[PDB]
RNA sequence: GGCUUGUAAAUAUAGUUUAAAAACAUCAGAUUGUGAAUCUGACAACAGAGGCUUACCCCUUAUUUACCGAGAAAGCCAUGCAUGGCUUUCUCA
């Protein structure tokens, strides 16, 4: 079980990562909501219980990463998973040559800080964090999850940015892995597919229709319960380690 | 190498280290001078004084070297009181003595009267080393001294049971010493004595003989006469003409060499490796198969010789030669030298095949153990041709006793090819017929005792002889 | 004078052995005794160690004659000085390496690789693994070449050690090879003197070397038609290295010359064997045509290389032969008149 | 949970498939260990207890199958789950320059029949009696799960046919999955590492030593029981379909 | 530079394989046309000129095999190349159960036989000829080069024997290059996309047009000279190993 | 041919940019060294003839890029290639536990700054730069061709800020590729394994011998030559679009 | 193709060379910030065994090089016409 464990989800006040911290939960797991101070993070806190702690940081800025560790092991004195949840989507071709059009470098540039850097800070914070852990019988000090896309394999027209972002998670996934083996921490990656989150619930209901029709099965959108659940399973497996895991529904992003 | 006979007076010796110390290598003085010493024996009473001021330098201690070779200058120059003085410092001074150190100390306490201290010394360096042949020899020499035959002979079985072989000199000071008093228990030790060194083959120097002629003229029970004599040829003696030993050997012996290569080549494990067991019993049955044999003759020995000369034609003119003696031969054949060759003519093989029996044998078999064999299991009337020292087969024998008749059976029973043209003709080396060993018969006694001056080389002997008649 | 002065500095020297032996004093066991013995060939000069182990004076005590102990004293005060020398050059290296450092220091200039390394500076962890993997390869599909450890009876301690350390040279040579052997530790006893030797040097790696150890003999691992036993006594010279057959090398360090043991073992095995083809190719001039472990090995990895004799051979002591034969192509000259002879 | 699932195992007999069996019906669901006659499957139904049983059967042959189909649909009546971990192993070079061996191609024709046909047979002969079950609330009807290598993307020398059926067995993953997805069952494949079962008997020990030692971490040999929570994880959600898991523990076979 | 060379093409009598012969012996090598005896290659190996030759042979039978490699040894000397271009394609679903159809395994195992199982034959026995030539300047005795498909990636609805064929040459492409890799042969597959050859002429001509058009660009089918073009640059270039190359135009395809 | 063919490469200064400078001009192509100021391009540029031109930029910044794509268009009229080398490479390990020692947030930032970010400055810059070529037959209007690395797929330790950027580029190959097919733009990507540059030729004697043994075969470090004849071949293929090529001699990088 | 005893002499570096102790080397542990070009450990036996004292000899094994055929003449010496020994010459295989 996960009984007893600490976990540090990153933009756990939203979408998936709220999903993992419900879970994890109500499980009996203790977690640490990392997001936005404007993201309504508190009342989620708030509702989950007092297992449950808001921490208001960006992912993006050091110190507001190292206060919210520093935030958790007060609360509650180590940290055992890192669930990097947080990130930003943009929709922009590469160059429309009919509206004589560029992609603009502050959107790459933005993405890749939120969705690459960021995640990447946190990492290496919460590495720091847990190497005082000490090591279990199977010698695990902690786990990192990372989430990445579908769009890292099978990208869409004016994805570029993301797909950048998440084809690098995707490619530090395996080094980091084998630079934290010594201290014993497990690294892995979620692909997730198309979910029913406010990134694609905000959509009209003609595209999340047809986006459900195009799921080969199940016929709809991904419920965060499901990546809650996968993200549990690879926590309690001892053995999944520096591996891309695409919970997708078997659906190839045309293009 | 200004080196004088006075006191060091104190100041002298500055002046003696400068511009001295880069003269000598090995840091010269202290090292040096000590060796410089010990000529005219004057150099003892200065040495003391060179010690007294190394001392004086010192925080009132001596280096156990210096010591060491005070030790070993006094007693080269026998001055017993200091032996007695310097046995006391080893006794203050250090638990132990040093090997060597002992040694002088022994030298030096042989004229005094305590003997038994030596004897102590001699055992508290056997407990941790085994002592050497010069401690024997200086132990055995001070206890006769003392008048202490018992222990004296004890510590001589004491020598031969650490098998080392004892020093002439050692055994020369014991019939010296012997030659004061006489006893029949010390007679049978001079008899055993006498009947060692027969074994041992050794021969004695002339003070010995001259120890050899006092002691056994002045035996009383029964009269001497004892002379120096010439070898003659071989002939008897020549003074008093008695039989001259022998290069045969007697019956008795020559059966006991056969038991012991028998007991031998049973249980030999260089033996089965150099020669199969199987083999050597093949050899053992085709050996008793076919009848005694007169003669042996060897390996390719006779064949290589003479390269030029075919090895085939050699050995038919050699065998065929042999045959118009009508005696029974033997010859020792080669696998290798079945197999047909330049060297080797199938016809001439054959011919000689059928002249005379054969036996083959692989590379890695040795012949001399087969040759041993079959002259001993001949008898004592066959002959063996070689040319071969045996010094392979000699090594590695159980006793010295046992070699000693080795080597005169290799002597004897020898037809030595010495034809220095074999085309020419066939010839076959004679035979001294005597050796040089003591004989010790009954009612007289003759030893090979060599004279002191010639520097006898390995392979030679002793010219002269003395004797002893009546 | 100088009589007074010795005989009182003596008794001054008799009174510091009584005021020395006043102390207590315990029984102790002879070799105790022997190191006083020691001590005092030091005080002569002789080549004896400055401090000894009780192993080591047991050791000297079970030498027989006193030319071994001889020899065994001047073998530790070698090794003793070697080691004092060693110590004070890698000093002496130590502090030139700090002022070296510091002179660095003094610069401060920096810019250094633009920062701009593509690895970690790990690459003996990663010449050690990759060494491993080759192994492991090997292991499955390497070509076997088996050192038989049947010869601890004809050895003695001294030839045991230097076996052992042939061996350790021997599989390191394999293992940094491009094509590694499957090197089988054969007739290798459990608690016999090699092994225990060789765990003693190993230490924890011994179970983690990709060889296989076994007390089976060699015959009872591989087909007795496809084993070659390589010794120098053999009627049969190696003329090229076959990739389908077993090469049996004899772990024996034969210091005393015990010519034909191998041999003989092969012959009572019934196995083939083959010797180097030295004199062929080489002037031997004065030597010992038996070869080192090590020696033996690499030829042998060269040959498999498809490396030529002469290359192969360069392994053989220089000191040993003057040279290769000048070109052997009057051989291949001989060859080919006969071969017109025949035709 | 999997409580009252029915399992069809092949191989279930030693391994993997034992490990998963012990698993599920330790879980409460069925387990059906499809396993040749002589594997001795008989003594581990034996000792699972009343809800396993043992269908004599050889994956190759079409007959075999279809008989360990019937008799498990005869005791339960409904096939939810089929667990293809049913294998052999082959080390042998492809050529040999140096001792002019060349691969048999007998060896490779049996490790692809075994392997990769038979694995296809299962699902094809399977997938006819999950038809027959009512779609789930989800509107699934069961799960396939095949058993893959690392070797399939990573094969080290002497490892052609084998490599070979895990790569085709990967290659079919996905296009099984687009065949059955309208009749809601879901194909996942698990490419486990290096795991201490049988398989690796065939290996030196000092062989198997060095490998486990160069895992990332943990640096052991997976445990088969980990295998198992992992098929069960699959099992459990809803959304994986189509995908090869990578259960390897981060390492990656050199030549 | 590709003069001198001398090839054997499997399947070369037709499509990819005819146009690879055609565009090297266009260059002075020479080709063998390895192809079965009804194909009607010895029309196209009469077309190409003295410079190639046509060997009738049967890709799945050893002897056939033998016999064509002999062949291509007593008339030219040497086996510098190998392009395994032979195979076939079925289109069949695993299941259909509207229909209550069930995928043949006789379909099946003929596919694997003669994709994969004969592209292995052809890389064993090839191995042995191409083992003989004398290292030439840098250690390469040989290149092989197999024909994948993009269906070893994202294979559509009734693939799955072709995808297991074409995935099970993916997975052992990498094993073959480490075996052969003392020896000095090159290992590489290309995985053409939509190429315009008679493969394609089964499928119905509306539907071949649809998949030119979903083609990203060339908006078109592959030209055969284009994939020749990609097998001589693999051949020239001396450090492609075992690698697979997409020749596509960027298409995924659909479901 | 590529006889007339303007290419614009960045980091053509050095390395496998210099060497694909020297092949294109060689052939009778034009080239723009794209470079830093202070690199010794204009030597280079200057030795490679009047068809050869330097402009030093930054990729990192737009302002630079333009002023180098305006230059080189001023100079030859239009652009028809563009090869991404430009590139930095930072090894450091996520965390030492026994140092006590984190990754510098400020190195990975630079490094996805050069790599990635330049990369997709440069290909957006350019390809807007080709819009306005008119298509030929074939409608191609232009090709860009990056430099990825084998780290994005195996990245070894201390590898963490190299294996993202590179993985990014990887992940945003496809989706460009699609972004760019309407107008008719080839995009590809190459991944060198280890290549005989000034970014390894200055490692030790012992370390150069010890990776030239690692490459399975050949068993040297990769000539750039070798790149150059790549990209020139990629080049000519009107066929191969949105993928990536590990020419890396069948390496896989060790942990 | 000419491959097997014996006698004599000279040498013997057990990872390799040099000298009469050094360099390159070898094994184990160091997740090394790029001089690890290093740190902590392991082995250091001048063919093998006996003695000699302060530096040398006896024996054994191995390697290499020589040694052997005959006729006479010329310059002689010794032993009982024959034998033994040295120096040069050509001759025969
Ligand atoms: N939605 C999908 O189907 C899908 C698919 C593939 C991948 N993803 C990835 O899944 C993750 C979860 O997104 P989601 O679907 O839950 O949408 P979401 O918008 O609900 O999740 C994003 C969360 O990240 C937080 N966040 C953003 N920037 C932050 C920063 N700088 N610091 C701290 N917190 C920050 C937001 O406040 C929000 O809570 C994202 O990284 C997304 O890219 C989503
Ligand atoms: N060298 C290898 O073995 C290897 C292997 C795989 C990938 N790569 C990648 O291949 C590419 C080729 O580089 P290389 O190996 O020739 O090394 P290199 O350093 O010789 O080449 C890099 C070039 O990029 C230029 N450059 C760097 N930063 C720049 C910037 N901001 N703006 C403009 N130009 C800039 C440099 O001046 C240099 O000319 C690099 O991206 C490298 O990471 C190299
Ligand atoms: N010249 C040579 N020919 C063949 N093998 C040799 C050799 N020199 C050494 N060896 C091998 O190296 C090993 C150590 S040498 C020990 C030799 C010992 N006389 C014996 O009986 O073998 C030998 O056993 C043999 O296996
Ligand atoms: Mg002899
Ligand atoms: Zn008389």
């Amino acid at each position: 079980s996960v009984k007893g464990l600490v976990a540090v989800i990153t933009g756990g006040a939203s979408g998936l990562g709220l999903a993992t911290a419900e879970r994890l939960v109500g499980q009996g797991a203790s977690a640490v909501l990392l997001d936005l101070p404007n993201s309504g993070g508190e009342a989620q806190a708030k509702k989950l219980g007092n297992n449950c702690v808001f921490a208001p940081a960006d992912v993006t800025s050091e110190k507001d990463v190292q206060t919210a560790l520093a935030l958790a092991k007060g609360k509650f004195g180590r940290v055992d998973v890192a669930v990097n949840c947080a990130g930003i989507a943009v929709a922009s071709k590469t160059y429309n040559l009919k509206k004589g059009q560029t992609h603009t470098l502050e959107d790459f540039q933005r993405v890749l800080d939120v969705n690459l850097m960021g995640t990447f800070n946190v990492i290496r914070l919460v590495a720091g964090e847990m190497g005082q852990n000490e090591p279990d019988q199977g010698g695990q000090r902690g786990v990192i999850i990372n989430t990445a896309s579908v769009a890292a394999f099978e990208g869409q027209v004016g994805q570029a940015a993301y797909s950048a972002s998440k084809g690098g998670i995707v490619g530090m996934t395996l080094p980091i892995a084998r630079d934290l083996a010594p201290i014993g921490i497990r690294v892995m990656t979620i692909a997730p597919g198309l979910f029913g989150t406010p990134l694609l619930t905000s959509l009209p209901e003609k595209v999340c229709n047809f986006l459900a029709s195009q799921v080969p099965f199940p016929s709809r959108l991904g419920d965060p319960a499901e990546y809650a659940h996968l993200v549990q399973a690879i926590i309690e497996n001892p053995f999944l380690n520096g591996e891309v895991i695409r919970l997708d529904g078997a659906i190839r992003m045309q293009p | 190498i200004q080196l004088p006979t006075q006191p060091l007076n104190s100041e002298e010796w500055d002046k003696l280290k400068e511009d001295l110390k880069e003269n000598t290598g090995k840091t010269s003085f202290e090292s040096w001078i000590i060796s410089q010493m010990a000529g005219c024996h004057s150099s003892i009473d200065v040495a003391k004084s060179l010690l007294a001021w190394v001392a004086a330098k010192n925080n009132g201690i001596v280096s156990y070297d210096l010591l060491v070779k005070y030790l070993y200058l006094c007693v080269f120059h026998m001055q017993t009181s200091e032996v007695i003085d310097v046995f006391e410092i080893m006794k203050a001074r250090y638990k132990t003595l040093e090997p060597r150190g002992y040694s002088l100390l022994i030298r030096g306490l042989i004229h005094s009267d305590r003997w038994r201290e030596a004897l102590l010394l001699l055992e508290d360096i056997k407990k941790v080393i085994t002592p050497s042949k010069k401690n024997y020899n200086d132990c055995i020499q001070g206890a006769l001294l003392h008048q202490d035959v018992n222990t004296a002979w004890n510590l001589y079985q004491e020598l031969l049971g650490h098998d080392i072989v004892p020093m002439l000199e050692t055994l020369k000071a014991f019939f010296d010493f012997g030659k004061d008093i006489k006893d029949d228990n010390y007679s049978n030790k001079l008899l055993d004595i006498l009947s060692y060194l027969r074994n041992n083959q050794l021969y004695p120097g002339e003070s010995f003989a001259h120890s050899i002629k006092t002691w056994f003229e002045s035996v009383p029970g029964k009269q001497w006469k004892g002379q120096f004599t010439t070898v003659r040829k071989s002939g008897q003696c020549s003074g008093c003409g008695k039989t001259i030993e022998s290069i045969q050997l007697s019956p008795e012996e020559y059966e006991c060499l056969k038991g012991k290569i028998m007991r031998d080549v049973i249980d030999g494990g260089d033996q089965y490796r150099k020669t199969t067991p199987q083999e050597l019993k093949r050899f053992e049955n085709f050996i008793k198969s076919r009848p005694p044999f007169d003669v042996v003759i060897d390996g390719l020995n006779v064949a290589k010789m003479f390269p030029k000369v075919r090895e085939s034609q050699l050995l038919l003119n050699v065998v065929s030669q042999l045959a118009k003696r009508n005696l029974r031969l033997l010859v020792l054949g080669r696998k290798h030298m079945l197999r047909r060759s330049s060297q080797w003519s199938r016809d001439e093989m054959e011919e000689v095949q059928k002249q005379a029996s054969c036996f083959f044998a692989d590379d890695i078999s040795e012949d001399a153990p087969f040759l041993l064999y079959a002259t001993l299991h001949s008898g004592n009337h066959c002959r063996f041709i070689t040319r071969d020292l045996m010094r392979d087969h000699k090594a590695c024998l159980p006793d010295a006793k046992t070699q000693r008749l080795f080597f005169k059976w290799q002597q004897g029973h020898q037809l030595a090819i010495v034809n220095r043209f074999p085309g020419s003709k066939l010839t076959f080396q004679r035979i001294l017929s005597y050796d040089t060993v003591v004989q010790t018969t009954g009612d007289s006694w003759h030893i090979p005792y060599d004279e002191d001056l010639v520097e006898r080389c390995s392979c030679e002997v002793p010219t002269k002889w003395l004797c002893l008649h009546q | 004078l100088e009589l007074d002065k010795w005989k009182t500095t003596m008794k001054s020297s008799v009174q510091e052995e009584c005021v020395s032996t006043i102390s207590s004093s315990k029984d102790e066991d002879p070799l105790a005794a022997t190191r006083e013995f020691i001590e005092m060939w030091r005080l002569l000069g002789r080549e004896v160690p400055e401090h000894i182990t009780e192993e080591e004076l047991k050791t000297l005590m079970e030498c027989v004659s006193n030319t071994a102990k001889k020899k065994y004293l001047k073998y530790l005060y070698t090794k003793e000085k070697v080691k004092k020398a060693r110590q004070i050059k890698k000093e002496m290296k130590a502090a030139a390496r700090e002022e070296a450092k510091n002179i660095k220091l003094l610069e401060t200039t920096e810019e250094d690789k633009q920062k701009n390394f593509l690895f970690l500076r790990l690459w003996d962890r990663n010449m050690d693994i990759a060494m491993g993997w080759k192994g492991a390869q090997a292991m499955q599909f390497g070509q076997p070449l088996v050192f038989d450890m049947a010869y601890e009876n004809y050895m003695k301690r001294k030839e045991l050690q230097n076996t052992v350390s042939q061996l350790l040279e021997s599989e390191g040579w394999n293992r940094r090879n491009v094509d590694p052997f499957h090197i089988y530790f054969c007739n290798l006893k459990i608690d016999g003197a090699l092994h225990r030797e060789l765990v003693k040097r190993y230490q924890e790696k011994w179970d983690k070397l990709l060889l296989t150890s076994t007390e089976k003999s060699h015959v009872d691992l591989f087909p007795k038609d496809s084993i070659i036993y390589l010794t120098a006594d053999s009627p049969n010279v190696m003329t090229t290295f076959r990739h389908d057959k077993v090469y049996v090398i004899g772990s024996f360090v034969d210091k005393s010359m015990q010519p034909g043991t191998s041999l003989a073992k092969a012959k009572r095995l019934n196995l083939a064997t083959e010797c180097l083809p030295l004199d062929k190719y080489l002037q031997w001039e004065i030597g010992n045509k038996n070869l080192t472990l090590d020696q033996m090995i690499r030829i042998l990895l060269c040959l498999k290389n498809n490396g030529n004799w002469q290359e192969a051979l360069q392994f053989v002591p220089k000191r040993k032969h003057t040279g290769f034969l000048e070109i052997s192509q009057h051989s291949q000259e001989f060859i080919n008149r006969l071969k017109k002879a025949k035709t």
